[PDB]
């Protein structure tokens, strides 16, 4: 009853690992989304070479929709060749950071669960349960491990499912909400009313410390699982954060993952990248829209391959 | 320092304490213990002050002793108040369920009966019975009063609101919280039964003797036991609901001045205790009644150090209070001796497919303690440990059978034989000629290895110093600084350890000791044949033959190992599976079920099967009158911290 | 038996490594900012050369200035290839960042769990010599303020930003946590009675009434390796993940390059660095060909005056062809 040491449910463990591999996938996600911008930029370079060929034919549509000033048209064309790469640098700077910050959160969650998964002993005592007198194994912990529980069996950033998790159409906010207290349910987090001898979840004497309660509050994850200074027996889980553990009794699983220490920076820096990504994309859009109204129909219907052959021809002509 | 900060819950208690300090200062030297007093609002603020290292000690009733042991306080019983003579101290009371002779209902049949309680929220009259019957109560069990009212067909629970719960006052209308109510308190609860108003009275063991002076009158009453049987009112020690400590001094589990409180209170009872000084009284004051300590107390006793609040309060009391506090309501955990036994137990856990579970401990008595409190459910024990375990409240359920039988399961055995093994070469050795020689014991507290040869030795030398009698030897469990740990083979820390980490532990281990270091080994009659003649593939045993070993007969005679029948020290009781009384049926069922399906790890390796017990479901009954008497004779020479603790509750 | 703890110096060196790994995100960003500087310089030079060609000021070729026709064709196509190689490089920059992040998160969780596992009566999991608990004053490579989830170092914190600025290489920092660099003196600490269960695998340690016999518990990715029955005495020997025994010493990594979490970091940071160096060499070689055939007049021309005079000339040469 008081000597009672509950274990974490495998389902709760898998959901943490789930988020963990999504976070490992943020690197590939930024790379994919960044790649779209460069495709949109490549189209701008191809369409501006279409304009320069129209400038050279002197067969620039006499669109009263401001194609009369040849000077400022070409000035912005050359300017673009430099203005864009320094704003694209800004978005990649934010991509690296979000990718890393996410990686930190992933590792924090991974260590936690992996240590709990290793704290298993033949029968009766363990930290991740499945209801039986047998601890949870790699088949139960499918989102955590790719086989026999160990350090090389955990998912790496270049691994199989990390890459496919990056194309899951799931947004950060949704995945984060998945591990909230509501989305998990009190019951599905901890295996209550069972003594599985897991000391990693006891702040009271004979838990983390053998003779005393802790001098302070304790947290697994970065505020995912929270404990009071003297938690013993049947784990009284309620929704809340590290700040919400007022009593010695208190066990609190996060209700708002954005309030969790480790997720804060991921949210922030992914938002930075997205903010920039989308501002660059609108810059390209407004520019493409202003150049297109000046490109001549003869050069417009011109295919990418022969567009570059013909450019060289008049280019070398005018130079000499 | 050597000062004890005492907690006082009132102004009158704080002033009696100033008087306590001042009078102590006047009789104890500078080097010795001293008192200092701290005032707090209630008992809970006192428990809190101790935990917060502001105060050091306070005396509490069992109910608060439970609250004090709970986190974050983690306090513990250090000193106990006793009542009556020094010879028979009355440290605990027994909560009983008194009924009338021939009423024909058991503990499990209490639903629909008429109950008499001392009062609502009282220990013996309410908290203990209603705590135990909690799960027998109808749903919803909250409010508790409503549920109790719907369980019994009419009650008397004084101090309860009859306006809300009228069934609780059916026998004493109004539930009067004064002695004006004829059925109030212990005496009244008994009167409620005596007058035939109720069918059961929840009282103390004493209540019948306090209300009926004639032995012939008391004979017409019986007690309800938890095993669903009845027993006479004079058999309360064998038939009770709970065993409750009267008044206990508490202190911190770690960093608590346990020894300093004992020293101060032992010195205090000697100088201002019962019939000692006219100047100051420890158990009396003009400023009020029961200040700091109960006025009825006769003095103090030290609580055995092995004793933890749970064990001290007892399983029954703890279970009653847990049920009430928690409200939690709807396989066998086998205890393993070190990692060797645990490894085997684990295989058994998975193979049995969630029928048997495991728990580890480094000693057998640590495992007995685990069974006792509830951490574990059952374990197979040697005869000597069945005695200790039994004296700790546990019961045997199955016996280990070793002889080849047709129906082994229902054919009981008289036991194995304890023998003294010598080499054929050491012809100078006689049973009497063992003084100043080298011995090899299985472990201290074991049947063949300790209890039988050391008991026969104590009945001759009439003293407990066995380390003086022998030059050296190996008896795992002995003090590491003794001569009886000098011949052990355990690696550093593992030397003289009572488990398989020590290479000279057990029957095979003691035989190995005789071959390699010693000159006499105390084992079972079948130890020499089981290891000799290549039967043991181990390097030390591989080349040994039983022709080279003899037996020491009690008449100073020597005979071969096969002639054990007429050259044995004593018959030894077979190893038995012990458990908590409140587990007998399930252990018996699963073990029999398991047995038909599936080094001496968990059980002796020469076990052919687990045999049923009948009338012999008690340690006295199983081990037999002869063995119990022989082990009892060695109580003066005991080393067991667990036995010392278990006998503090039931000597 | 003695009950010891992990010493503050071991915890601090592990923390240090973690803040270096968090710094890798900023390191790749700086290194990539160097490249885009060099690539912009290349795009500048090509306009300057184009202007010289139109103004006919390309010097009497001492080097191959006679075939600017081909040496401009190749440059306008090389400018395009470098942009695709840049993106391959940046792809690696985000993976290196993330992988390093992972490694840092794993270590951070480990040390932080030990740092919090601390109570009264000199009972703790992180020591300051033969005493403790270690507070935020000790463990300054780990924390900002009193031990908590909000006081650990974050990716944009000054400490991580300043650690990114150093000339220390991955291998150097990895070695700083090896058993060789640390030593038994710097790993085991505390009094013989600090009751730290995180460091005990024997019965009543990590598990109550049992031991983790199914798995050989490893903190980090194989930095601190336990077996099944460790005393809690903090007896340490050098070794890797598979090396831990039942009744043996704790195995502290001899070679941190052999550890699971550092495996991808070494690999992906190297992938970035290799790709970076390759692109930088290519930009250098092409710039070096261009800076030869420009001329001091057109060479001095930069930014707004460059475009201004380049457009001035393109409009002039176009009116020349029209007549
Ligand atoms: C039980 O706790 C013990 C301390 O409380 C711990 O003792 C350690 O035992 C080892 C034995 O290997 C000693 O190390 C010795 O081993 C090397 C081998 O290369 C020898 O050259 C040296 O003599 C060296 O001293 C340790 O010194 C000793 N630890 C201490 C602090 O005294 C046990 O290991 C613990 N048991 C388990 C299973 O963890
Ligand atoms: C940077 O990494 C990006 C992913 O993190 C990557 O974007 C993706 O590029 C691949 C090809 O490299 C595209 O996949 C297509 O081609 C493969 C060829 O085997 C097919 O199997 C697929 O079905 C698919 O047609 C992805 O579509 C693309 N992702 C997105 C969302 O655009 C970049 O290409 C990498 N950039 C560099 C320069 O290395
Ligand atoms: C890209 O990240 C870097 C920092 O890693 C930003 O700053 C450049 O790099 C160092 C940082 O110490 C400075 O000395 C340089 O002067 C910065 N600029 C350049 C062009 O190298 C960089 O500015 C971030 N990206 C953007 C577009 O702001
Ligand atoms: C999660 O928790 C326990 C684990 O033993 C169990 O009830 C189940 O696997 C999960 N919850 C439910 C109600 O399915
Ligand atoms: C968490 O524990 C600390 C240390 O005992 C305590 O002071 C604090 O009040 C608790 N947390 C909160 C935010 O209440
Ligand atoms: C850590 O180890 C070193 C060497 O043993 C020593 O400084 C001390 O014992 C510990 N504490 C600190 C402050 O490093
Ligand atoms: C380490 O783990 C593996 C698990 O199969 C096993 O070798 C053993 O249990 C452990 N210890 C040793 C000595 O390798
Ligand atoms: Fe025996």
């Amino acid at each position: 009853y008081e000597n009672e040491r509950n274990a974490l449910n495998a389902t709760a463990a898998n959901k943490v690992c789930g988020l963990s591999t999504y976070l490992k996938g943020i690197a590939h996600r930024v790379n994919s989304e960044s790649a779209v911008v460069t495709e949109k930029l490549s189209d701008l370079k191809m369409r501006s070479i279409q304009l320069q060929l129209s400038v050279m034919r002197n067969r620039v549509p006499s669109g009263e929709q401001d194609c009369k000033d040849i000077r400022t048209l070409l000035k912005t064309v050359l300017r673009n060749e430099f203005t864009f790469q320094q704003e694209l640098e800004e978005m990649r700077n934010a991509s690296a950071l979000a990718a890393a910050a996410a990686g930190i959160a992933a590792g924090r969650l991974e260590e936690w669960i992996f240590v709990f998964a290793q704290a298993a002993g033949g029968s009766s005592q363990f930290c991740i349960s499945v209801g039986t007198n047998i601890p949870a194994e790699y088949n139960n912990l499918q989102e955590c491990f790719d086989g026999t529980i160990g350090p090389e069996t955990l998912y790496k950033i270049e691994d199989s499912r990390v890459k496919e998790s990056a194309q899951k159409s799931l947004q950060l906010h949704e995945v984060l909400s998945s591990i909230s207290f509501s989305s998990l349910g009190a019951e599905s987090i901890v295996e209550k009313g069972e003594n599985r001898g897991c000391n990693l979840m006891r702040t009271a004497d004979g838990g983390l410390l053998k003779d005393v309660c802790l001098n302070r509050n304790f947290t697994w994850g970065g505020g995912v699982l929270n404990f009071g200074y003297c938690v013993a027996g049947n784990l009284k889980i309620k929704g809340g954060e590290y700040g919400d553990v007022g009593s010695h009794d208190a066990v609190r699983w996060t209700e708002d993952p954005s309030k969790v220490s480790i997720f804060k920076d991921v949210i922030r820096l992914f938002a930075r990248f997205q903010e920039v990504k989308n501002a660059v994309v609108k810059k390209i859009k407004t520019t493409v829209d202003e150049l297109t109204k000046c490109i001549g129909q003869k050069e417009a219907e011109l295919t990418n391959d022969q567009l570059y052959e013909e450019f060289e021809v008049i280019q070398k002509y005018l130079w000499f | 320092d050597k000062t004890v900060r005492w907690c006082a819950v009132s102004e009158h208690e704080a002033t009696k304490c100033q008087s306590f300090r001042d009078h102590m200062k006047s009789v104890i030297p500078s080097d010795g213990p001293s008192v200092a007093c701290v005032k707090k609002a209630s008992y809970l603020d006192c428990i809190r002050a101790i935990a917060a290292n502001e105060a050091d000690a306070v005396t509490l009733d069992a109910g608060l002793v439970y609250d004090a042991y709970l986190a974050p306080n983690n306090l513990k019983p250090v000193v106990a108040e006793f009542y009556g003579s020094k010879e028979d101290p009355q440290t605990f009371y027994y909560a009983v369920a008194v009924v009338k002779k021939d009423s024909g209902f058991q503990m499990n049949q209490l639903r629909g009966k008429k109950s008499c309680h001392t009062g609502l929220g009282r220990s013996a009259g309410w908290n203990i019975p209603i705590g135990l019957l909690y799960c027998d109560l109808p749903e919803p069990r909250k409010p508790l009063e409503k549920a109790v009212a719907n369980f019994f067909s009419g009650s008397c629970a004084p101090c309860a609101d009859g306006t809300d719960f009228p069934q609780l006052c059916q026998l004493c209308p109004g539930c009067g919280c004064s002695t004006l109510n004829q059925y109030f308190g212990y005496s009244g609860a008994f009167k409620c039964l005596k007058d035939g108003a109720g069918d059961v009275a929840f009282v103390k063991h004493s209540t019948i003797f306090e209300n009926l002076a004639n032995k012939a009158d008391r004979d017409q009453y019986e007690l309800l036991c938890l095993d669903n049987t009845r027993k006479p009112v004079d058999e309360y020690k064998d038939c009770h609901l709970a065993q409750v400590p009267s008044h206990t001094v508490v202190a911190r589990s770690m960093g608590g001045k346990e020894d300093l409180i004992w020293e101060l209170l032992n010195q205090a009872q000697e100088h201002f205790g019962k019939d000692k000084s006219k100047e100051f009284q420890l158990f009396s004051s003009p400023h009020g009644k029961d200040l700091l300590f109960k006025d009825s107390a006769h003095g103090f006793l030290k609580v055995p150090p092995r004793m933890d609040a749970k064990m001290y309060l007892g399983y029954e009391y703890v279970t009653a209070i847990r049920n009430l506090r928690e409200g939690t309501c709807p396989p066998v955990k086998w205890c393993a001796l070190s990692h060797h036994e645990r490894l085997k137990c684990d295989e058994w856990s998975v193979n049995s497919v969630g029928k048997i579970e495991c728990v580890s401990a480094e000693t057998t008595e640590d495992c007995i303690a685990k069974i006792m409190n509830g951490e574990a459910d059952a374990m197979s024990l040697d005869g000597g440990f069945v005695y200790i375990a039994g004296k700790c409240g546990l019961v045997p359920v199955l016996a280990e059978n070793y002889n080849k039988s047709d129906n082994c399961e229902d054919t009981p055995e008289a036991g194995y034989f304890a023998v003294a093994v010598v080499k054929k070469s050491a012809s100078d050795l006689t049973w009497d000629n063992l003084k100043g020689k080298k011995s090899c014991h299985t472990a201290v507290g074991r049947t063949a290895g300790w209890n039988i040869p050391m008991g026969l030795l104590y009945n001759k030398i009439n003293h407990c110093r066995f380390d003086e009698f022998f030059s050296e030897g190996c008896a795992p469990g002995s003090k590491k600084d003794s001569s009886l740990c000098k011949l052990c083979m355990g690696s550093g820390l593992n030397l003289c350890e009572p488990n398989n980490k020590e290479g000279y532990y057990g029957y095979t281990g003691a035989f190995r000791c005789l071959v390699e270091k010693g000159d006499v080994a105390f084992v079972k009659h079948q130890t020499v044949p089981q290891n000799t003649g290549g039967k043991n593939p181990d390097p030390w045993a591989k080349n040994l033959n039983e022709k080279d070993y003899e037996l020491l007969c009690l008449d100073g005679t020597r005979k071969p190992v096969e002639e054990y029948a007429n050259c044995h020290l004593a018959r030894a009781p077979n190893h038995a599976v012990v458990t908590r009384k409140d587990k007998e049926a399930c252990v018996h069922k699963i073990l029999r079920q398991q047995q038909h399906l599936f080094k001496d790890l968990l059980f002796r390796d020469d076990t052919v099967c687990l045999a049923k017990l009948h009338d012999r479901n008690t340690y006295e009954k199983y081990l037999g009158e002869e063995y119990v008497k022989a082990v009892g004779n060695l109580r003066k020479c005991s080393t067991s911290s667990l036995l010392e603790a278990c006998t503090f509750r039931r000597p």
